[PDB]
């Protein structure tokens, strides 16, 4: 009960990362899609994607910070 | 209408419009446009065509000169067009009718 | 690199000009030029063509109705059926046109002239987008 | 297909009213080059 | 029973982050497309996603405000 | 069993909060990627896109008070 | 057993509610992106969009009484 | 365990109409962005969505199906 | 315990039908918005239809196939 | 309990092919989207549709993997 | 309660994958419909979707860490 819990609910907050894998494929998508608009790939477009994948792990990284904090 | 006179007794059947008046008034897109009207409303679905006309090089010379007109719509879409994308059946049906207009228009001037 | 060709049937402006980027006010919203930009064929809409110019400011003009290319290499070109400069248009005629037009609307019901008449809305109420 | 597209208009019937909407709307300083541009010259014939 | 169902009930709530986490690379992938057809970078577009961001992870801190509310 | 399955039954419910989250993305994404395309930004589709986040929120006012409903 | 699966049950009845929140958004938005395109706002476009917000909060209501029929 | 897991388990089952909600705002909104390209209304896109909204829900009927027979 | 569990676990792989009535929205969509691009209306487009909902009802009819079988 | 949470764990694996059934329908949508756009369907563009449903099968039987394990 | 939750914890922790499945059917669709746009295709663009199928299977092999944690 006090080690069963919290080693079955340190598991439903892993399914907070499938949020930031997608979403880690439609920003990094979206500018394959852009760059092939062409033509400002390095600087303003493709720098930008760093800016997107960052606000997307984010919450991926709020989320593989409470799957830790039940497991240690 | 030197046209209608000069070459007509030979083709005088083969006849599908005629104009006057050109030369008066020198030539407008809006002259262009007439002609780029006329041809449309006109139940002839042509397969090609070529436009010939004087272009001018100097004050004594000059030269005969044709331009062949790919503007079928249904000859729009050729395997040299494969290279090209985002486009419209019906946008080249917009874009063929003004390209008609550019080169009546430079012909004409 | 890519060459620029920009000009109307009265007027001439750019040729195989120096630019970076064009932006077209297509049928198809307003479409984004850049230096090595796919080939793609678009006809015009009465709006805004800014041209990014090589040296920080940028010349903007107004379009009635034309047609832009760009091809399998890099170069560019616009043309248009009357284009005119920002300096040129009076921002007091284009509402009394725009109000004429938008009377005659309601008052033809033939299917050919409505379309003549709201071409003309369209026309005049991209005078105010700018002005 | 847009809405002059099913009426009845092609696009340089739709370029025409276009560009004569810029004209009027022009002020008379300019006003010169629209005499020189629009024209309508040319003659129809039909046998 | 009453300190088990409160960690493994805070891990069903970090679920929710998944939405905040795939949205924010919807409203970043949609702003690289954006300014692809170009050109107002600095304001009007990128304004635009900054109200939308905010309106995207705002179901991702109400969301860890009762997971919080479930673990202190 | 009756104050405990409250617990992680109120938990399971704030997971659905990530259709409104990614819903919210979806809207004003598209929004981004509509004015882009230009210029009817005020009026017609901003004004639009306050039609489009309420209606994403709807879910979001209806699954947040369930939530509410098995805790006090 | 009988009093406390009904409160889990109604709980994970509630994330089937996520479909409809991103439906509603996903559906609204490429309405958004329709009249972006122009011009047939409050005639065919927006009319449908009613015929599309209706389809997708249907499987919401369907959902929401699978919510309530494990509450009353 | 016998009347009391089948309660949470017609919960869980409730959860595949997320697909059945979500796939609808994906059909009938590209039926709404391709109608704004014209002009196919009947007898083609919108005579497709009927198609299209035919083997969207038909994931969720087996959802509803499924969750029916952990209850009746 | 060993009757409860197949219960649960018959609903939980029910749930992995969110993805297959969702990617059948997606493949249905980009055809009804793949033929407002025209014209191989027949062959080609819709004829990759049913075989791009071929293998996205492929994961629909193995998962509820995990969930028939912890029920028979 | 140990013979039990096996099957209340192959089930909730099965969840993970929920990216696998919506993984397909998206990039057989923007095959059907692309080949649209025209011309090579034989090879280049198709061909690579392969290539993105193996890369997107992958995560599916990585996670059926999972699932088969706590079953058999 | 140590030897069953450890069983309840690697399966919900498999839907974590349900994202990089899925974001992999997003960037290469998006370099499927990319493409298609033409021509940067043995270069630039197909270069880039090998730096996108990674990037959604980083969070595709750091959830699969966490199911192979709590398995051994």
């Amino acid at each position: 009960i006090d080690t069963a819990a919290k080693f079955i609910g340190a598991g439903a907050a892993t399914v907070g990362v499938a949020g930031s894998g997608a979403g880690i494929g439609t920003v990094f998508g979206s500018l394959i899609i852009g760059y092939a608009r062409n033509p400002s790939l390095k600087q303003q477009l493709f720098s930008y994607a760093i800016l997107g994948f960052a606000l997307s792990e984010a919450m991926g990284l709020f989320c593989l910070m409470v799957a830790f904090l039940i497991l240690f | 209408d030197k046209i209608r006179s000069i070459l007509h007794r030979t083709h005088s059947d083969q006849f599908l419009v005629t104009f006057k008046e050109v030369g008066r008034r020198p030539p407008t897109f809006g002259d262009a446009s007439v002609i780029a009207l006329e041809l449309l409303n006109s139940g002839y679905e042509f397969d090609e065509g070529s436009i010939i006309f004087n272009r001018f090089r100097s004050v004594i010379s000059y030269k005969t000169e044709e331009k062949p007109i790919f503007s079928l719509d249904t000859i729009s879409s050729a395997e040299s067009m494969s290279i090209y994308d985002d486009i419209d059946a019906d946008v080249l049906r917009n874009y063929q009718e003004y390209s008609l207009a550019n080169i009546i228009y430079y012909s004409l001037k | 690199q890519m060459s620029f060709t920009f000009a109307s049937p009265t007027q001439v402006f750019f040729n195989s000009a120096n630019v970076r980027q064009v932006d077209v006010p297509t049928q198809t919203g307003a479409f984004g030029i850049l230096a090595a930009h796919v080939p793609t064929l678009q006809v015009l809409r009465p709006g805004l063509v800014v041209v990014h110019a090589e040296d920080g400011t940028t010349s903007k003009y107004f379009v009635s109705s034309g047609s832009v290319t760009v091809n399998a290499d890099s170069s560019v070109q616009l043309l248009a059926e009357e284009a005119v400069t920002l300096d040129m248009l009076d921002l007091g005629a284009a509402k009394a046109n725009l109000e004429k037009a938008q009377s005659e609307l309601l008052g033809a019901a033939d299917e050919a002239t409505r379309a003549e008449i709201q071409i003309r809305i369209e026309a005049n109420e991209a005078l105010v987008k700018a002005l | 297909v847009a809405y002059w597209r099913q009426a009845g208009l092609s696009y340089i019937r739709y370029s025409q009213i276009c560009a004569k909407a810029v004209r009027d709307a022009l002020k008379t300083e300019f006003k010169a080059n629209a005499m020189k541009t629009s024209g309508s010259t040319i003659k129809i014939v039909k046998v």
